DNA sequence: CTGGCCTGTCTTACACAGTGATGCAAATCAAGTGTGAAGCCAGACAAAAACC
DNA sequence: GGTTTTTGTCTGGCTTCACACTTGATTTGCATCACTGTGTAAGACAGGCCAG
DNA sequence: CACAGTGATACAGCCCTTAACAAAA
DNA sequence: GCCTGTCTTA
DNA sequence: TTTTGTTAAGGGCTGTATCACTGTGTAAGACAGGC
C-alpha cells in the first residue's frame, strides 16, 4: 500500500524532529508531529500521496 | 505416555536424546537444533503416512500466508450456487476459527464482481457505431428498450434484461484476456503484438420451455435466451491468419454468454421481435467498424464475424419469415418441396438468404404479377411473413445418424417381409415382421426395442454386425449384398458429418461425400424401389443434399449441433431460487449477472486450479 | 460420531419391549409393517431412530453444556447422582412436501428442555434451553411421507415409538460423560401438539364438536355460560376408560345419551398429550371478543335486538374506517397477532369511545381493557 | 317433500422467510522503537507418588 | 520396604511478541432495505340427514 | 427417453521404505 | 389431397 | 565433499469415477376439432 499524506510527510520530517529532541518517545514523537502537521502548506504531501496511489492501482 | 506428562517431565524423559541431538547438530549442521528437529519431525510425520499435518507445519514454518483473492471468492460462490447469506455465514465461521481471513467479505466480492460484468472496462469504436450509445459505462440495460407501457398501447406482459451488445463482447474478450495471450504465446507470436484480432462470435436464441416454480393448476411461464459464444480468434501475421483461441467446448453451457434473457413465448412473434429488435441493430452496427480495447496495457484492434448458427429448425423459420414445419417447403436451405425432396434425392443446393427471404416477403405483400394465393405461395417459396434475424441454420451430427437409422429400421423390417416380392402385406404381417426383428436384434446384438426414436439406438443399428444380423433373416442373398453396399455407402459417409474437422481428419470422406451419396441414393431409387412414397424429412434431405455445401462453409458439423442448451433451463431456474431477489424486475437481472458470472473463463480457470 | 447409535449406554431395568443394542441408527419406520399384495396397502414411506437412542445421541451433543452448567451451580464435574432430564415431545403434519399432487409429511420430533442434578435433596438446574421453540432443538424422531389424517398408517407408525417412550418411562439410563458414569431418568411431556392433533391421538371428536375443550369436559354451551369455574379434568387414562364406555355400552343407553356419557370421546387414544394454549391464540381470541363488542357497541345493540344483517354490516364499516382514521387500523377479513396487538390497547378504546354516545359505556370499556 | 342446521372442501388473507443491495459505524492499516510481561535455561536434589 | 517415575525449588540473563499514538483513507461488521411467493389456517359455503 | 446430480462406494495412483552407487555440482 | 394444438409417454 | 536420482517390491491416504436411481425437460408422434 501507498501512504498517506500525512504518513510520507512524518517520515520526511522524522529526522527533524528527532535531532531537536533524541529520547522523545513514539507516543511523543507521533503526537507533535500529528499536532503541528494538523494545526498547518501540505499540498505537495497530497500531491505525493496521489501519485503513488495510483501508481499501486496500476501494480496488478 | 510422553504427551501425558507436562513440560518438565517430558523434558526429563528426554534430556539423554536432547543431549545426542546437541552434539549432532553441533557436529554436522552447525548447532542448529531447532531445524534438526523440525526436519525429523517432518520425516516421521511423512513415514507415518500424515503427510497433511506435516504440510501444514511446513507451511507455518514457512510462514506463508493463505489468503484466497476477492475474486477466487466469488468463482466459489458462483460456481456452488451460494447466496449471499450462506457465503457469510461460511466466511464468518473461517474467520473466527482459524483467526485467519481465508475468505474475502462479501463486500470484496461484489467489486470483484464489477470487473467481469460488461461496463467496466473502457473501448472505442472506429468509427463510432450507427445508432449506439459511445458510453462504455452501460450494465444490465432493460430490455424492453423503451417499450412502451402506457394503458392505452398494446399491453407489456413480460420483464426481460439484456446487455449492451458491444458493451457484452468487450466484457467477453477482456475475460479471455489471458487465454489471448497464453494462445499468442503458445503459436510463438508475440505478447505485444496488436495487429487486427478476428472473432468469430456464434449467435444462437432458444425458447427455455417451462420455468415455473409451483406448489395441479400451473400457469405455464416460457422464457427466451439470447447468447453468444467467441468460437474462434485469429491474429493476420502475414498473409496468414493464425488462431490464436479456439473454444474446446463449443455447445458447453460454460461459454455461452447471456446477452438477453425474457420472459415470454419464443412464439409471440410481436414481443420476439420488439424485445430482440435492438440487439440485432447493435450487432448490424458493429458489423462496419473496429473496436479498439487495452489489453495488457498494448491497445489491441478487433474485427467481428457474427454467425448465427445457434437456432433450432423452429426458430430459423420463425426469424426467417418462412412458414411452420407441416409445411411443404422442407428445407430452410433450399425452395424444395417435401414432394420434389424425396424424388430428387441428392441434387439441391443453399440457394435461400436472408436477402432473398426479405425480397420473398415483398414479392407476397405487394403481389406484383396479380396471382392467386397458390400461384403467389408457389412463385415466393412460403416465404409469407418478413424476415427479421440473419440465420445460418445448419445440422448437428445426430439428425443425421437418426434419419439414416429411421431408413435402415424401415428397410430391416420390409427386407423381413420380402416386400421386393410381395407388394401387399396386411398390418398383422408387418407387425410380425418387426417383431421378428426385435426379437432378432435382442438375441444377437443385445439390442433393446424402442418405441421411439432415439440417438444411440442409431449408433448402436448403423453397424455392418447388425446387417449380418438382419441378414440372418432375409431368405435371397442378392438382397444381402444390397444391403452390404447400402450399408458401407452409409458408414464411408458418417464420418464427415461426426468428426470435428474433416477437412483434417477425413479429407478422402469429405471429398468422397458427394460421390457416395450419389451411389446411397441410386442404390435406394434401383434396388429400393418399394421405399417410396413421396415422403422425407428435413434429416434425411440436409444428410443427403447439403452436407458437403454446409462443411465448405462452416468447416463442420458436429460442433454447430443442438445438443447442449437442454441445461439451460435448469440453470436459470437454479439461479431464480437461490441467487435472486423476489421481485420481477429485479429476479432478472439478478438472474442476468449471476449467468454472466457463471460463465466468465476467468473464474473457471480458478474453478479448474488442481489441473 | 454425532448420529444415535455410537454410543454405548445402558438401560436398568432393560427396557420392555426394546432391543439392548446400542449400535442401532437409522431404522425402517414401518417396523415391520407387512407390505405383501394381500395385507393392507402401504402408501408411505418413513425413516425413524429408536427413542432412547435418539436420548443418548442428544444428550452426548450437550455433553459440554451440562459440565459447564455444573460447574456454572458451584458443583463437582465428575458428580454422578441421578440426572433428570425434562422432554417436550411434539407432533406437526407438514402441509405439501411435495417437488413438482400433494405430498404431505408428518414430524415426530423431541426437545431437551431441562436437565436437573440431585445434590443432597436440592434439584438444581444444571441445563435448560434458551429457545424452546426454535427449529434449532428440535430434535427429530421420526419422518414419515403420510397425511396426519391417515389414522391407520399414523398409528401403525407411531405405536412403536410410544412403546419404547412407555419403556423408558419406569428405567434409569446409564451413559459415560467425560469418562464418568453418569446416570439419568427422563420425563416426557408431549406438549407440541396442535389441537387437531391432539383430539386425534386422545381418542376425541373434531374440532366442531360441541366438546370444545380437550383438558375439561364442557361443553360450547356449558362454557359460555359458565365461563371461568372449570378445571383441568381429562388425563389419558380417563379417555381409554371413556372409550372402553362407549365401546361397551355398559347401561344400554342410546346413542346421544352414550355420547354424553362419555363427553366425547367415541375412539381409542393411542398418545398421552399434555394439550396447552399458544399465548398468540390468548391474544387473538380477546380481541376478537373486544372487535365485536366495539362494533355491537357502536350500533348499539341492546337498543334494536331484531336488527339485520345489513344493520350490523354499516356498524362493522363505522367502526372499520373511524379505527383507519384515528389508530391507522387496515380493516381485516381474517384475525392474525399483529391486529390483536394493535387493537388492544387503551388509546384504541379512547379512539372507539370517541364514536360511543353513552359515556356509562366508556367507564365499561375501559375497565374491561 | 322442503327446510334449518350440524358437517368437510374451498378460498383467499396474511405473516414472513430470505433474496442481493445498501448504508453507516467501527475497526484496520501503516510507520516509527523502547519498553514491559512472559516462559525457559541450567544442576544438584527431595516432595509427593505409585511400581515390584 | 526398594525401585521406579512425576514435579517441583532457587536465580538471573536471553528471545519473542503486544502496546504505546497519531491521521485519515480504506476495509469490515452488521442491520437494514424493498419485495413478493408460499405455507398456514381463518374464514365462508353448499350439502344432505331427517322431520312437519 | 436421456441425463442431471444425489450420497455412497470401488478402484487407481500417490509418495514412500529398506541399501548402494554415483552423477551433478 | 389438411392444419394444428393437446396429450401421451419414451 | 555435498546434493539428489535410482533400482525393486509393496503399504497406506486421497482423488475421481463410477454406482444406483429417480425427476424432469424436451421432443416425437398420436389424435382430434375446425359446433
Ligand atoms: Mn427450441
Ligand atoms: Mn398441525
Ligand atoms: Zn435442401
Ligand atoms: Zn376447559
Amino acid at each position: 500500500r501507498p501512504p498517506s499524506a500525512f504518513f510520507l510527510f512524518c517520515s520526511e520530517y522524522r529526522p527533524k524532529i528527532k535531532g531537536e529532541h533524541p529520547g522523545l518517545s513514539i507516543g511523543d514523537v507521533a503526537k507533535k508531529l500529528g499536532e503541528m502537521w494538523n494545526n498547518t502548506d501540505k499540498q505537495p504531501y497530497e500531491k505525493k500521496a496521489a501519485k503513488l496511489k495510483e501508481k499501486y492501482e496500476k501494480d496488478i | 505416555h510422553l504427551l501425558s506428562l507436562t513440560r518438565r517431565a517430558q523434558k526429563h524423559r528426554l534430556r539423554e536424546l536432547k543431549i545426542q541431538v546437541k552434539e549432532f547438530a553441533d557436529k554436522e549442521e552447525g548447532g542448529d537444533v531447532k531445524a534438526v528437529c523440525l526436519t525429523l519431525f517432518l520425516l516421521a510425520l511423512r513415514a507415518r503416512n500424515e503427510h497433511r499435518q506435516a504440510d501444514e507445519l511446513e507451511a507455518i514454518m514457512q510462514g506463508r500466508g493463505s489468503g484466497l483473492q476477492p475474486a477466487v471468492c466469488l468463482a466459489i460462490r458462483v460456481n456452488t450456487f451460494l447466496s449471499c447469506s450462506q457465503y457469510h455465514k461460511m466466511y464468518r465461521t473461517v474467520k473466527a476459527i482459524t483467526g485467519r481471513q481465508i475468505f474475502q467479505p462479501l463486500h470484496a466480492l461484489r467489486n470483484a464482481e464489477k470487473v467481469l460484468l460488461p461496463g467496466y472496462h473502457p473501448f472505442e469504436w472506429q468509427p463510432p457505431l450507427k445508432n449506439v450509445s459511445s458510453r462504455t459505462d452501460v450494465g444490465i440495460i432493460d430490455g424492453l428498450s423503451g417499450l412502451a407501457s402506457s394503458v392505452d398501447e398494446y399491453p407489456v406482459d413480460t420483464i426481460a434484461k439484456r446487455f449492451r451488445y458491444d458493451s457484452a463482447l468487450v466484457s467477453a474478450l477482456m475475460d479471455m484476456e489471458e487465454d489471448i495471450l497464453e494462445g499468442m504465446r503458445s503459436q510463438d507470436l508475440d505478447d505485444y503484438l496488436n495487429g487486427p484480432f478476428t472473432v468469430v462470435v456464434k449467435e444462437s436464441c432458444d425458447g427455455m420451455g417451462d420455468v415455473s416454480e409451483k406448489h395441479g393448476p400451473a400457469v405455464p411461464e416460457k422464457a427466451v435466451r439470447f447468447s453468444f459464444t467467441v468460437m474462434r480468434i485469429t491474429i493476420e501475421h502475414g498473409s496468414q491468419n493464425v488462431k490464436v483461441f479456439e473454444e474446446p467446448k463449443p455447445n458447453s453451457e460454460l461459454c455461452c454468454k447471456p446477452l438477453c434473457l425474457m420472459l415470454a413465448d419464443e412464439s409471440d412473434h410481436e414481443t420476439l421481435t420488439a424485445i430482440l429488435s435492438p440487439l440485432i441493430a447493435e450487432r448490424e452496427a458493429m458489423k462496419s467498424s473496429e473496436l479498439t480495447l487495452e489489453m495488457g496495457g498494448i491497445p489491441r484492434t478487433f474485427k467481428f464475424i457474427f454467425r448465427g448458427t445457434g437456432y433450432d429448425e423452429k426458430l430459423v423459420r420463425e426469424v426467417e419469415g418462412l412458414e411452420a414445419s407441416g409445411s411443404v417447403y422442407i428445407c430452410t436451405l433450399c425452395d424444395t418441396t417435401r414432394l420434389e425432396a424425396s424424388q430428387n434425392l441428392v441434387f439441391h443446393s443453399i440457394t435461400r438468404s436472408h436477402a432473398e427471404n426479405l425480397q420473398r416477403y415483398e414479392v407476397w405483400r405487394s403481389n406484383p404479377y396479380h396471382e392467386s394465393v397458390e400461384e403467389l405461395r408457389d412463385r415466393v417459396k412460403g416465404v409469407s411473413a418478413k424476415p427479421f434475424i440473419e440465420t445460418v441454420p445448419s445440422i448437428d451430427a445426430l439428425h443425421c445418424d437418426i434419419g439414416n437409422a429411421a431408413e435402415f429400421y424401415k428397410i430391416f423390417q420390409l427386407e423381413i417381409g420380402e416386400v421386393y416380392k410381395h407388394p401387399n402385406a396386411s398390418k398383422e404381417e408387418r407387425k410380425r415382421w418387426q417383431a421378428t426383428l426385435d426379437k432378432h436384434l435382442r438375441k444377437r446384438m443385445n439390442l433393446k426395442p424402442i418405441m421411439r426414436m432415439n440417438g444411440n439406438f442409431a449408433r448402436k443399428l448403423m453397424t455392418q454386425e447388425t446387417v449380418d444380423a438382419v441378414c440372418e433373416l432375409i431368405p435371397s442373398e442378392e438382397r444381402h449384398e444390397a444391403l452390404r453396399e447400402l450399408m458401407d455407402l452409409y458408414l464411408k459417409m458418417k464420418p464427415v458429418w461426426r468428426s470435428s474437422c474433416p477437412a483434417k481428419e477425413c479429407p478422402e470422406s469429405l471429398c468422397q461425400y458427394s460421390f457416395n451419396s450419389q451411389r446411397f441414393a441410386e442404390l435406394l431409387s434401383t434396388k429400393f424401389k418399394y421405399r417410396y412414397e413421396g415422403k422425407i424429412t428435413n434429416y434425411f434431405h440436409k444428410t443427403l443434399a447439403h452436407v458437403p455445401e454446409i462443411i465448405e462453409r462452416d468447416g463442420s458439423i458436429g460442433a454447430w449441433a443442438s445438443e447442449g442448451n437442454q441445461s439451460g433451463n435448469k440453470l436459470f431456474r437454479r439461479f431464480r431460487k437461490m441467487n435472486a431477489r423476489q421481485s420481477k424486475c429485479y429476479e432478472m437481472e439478478d438472474v442476468l449477472k449471476h449467468h454472466w458470472l457463471y460463465t466468465s473463463k476467468y473464474l473457471q480457470k480458478f474453478m479448474n486450479a488442481h489441473n
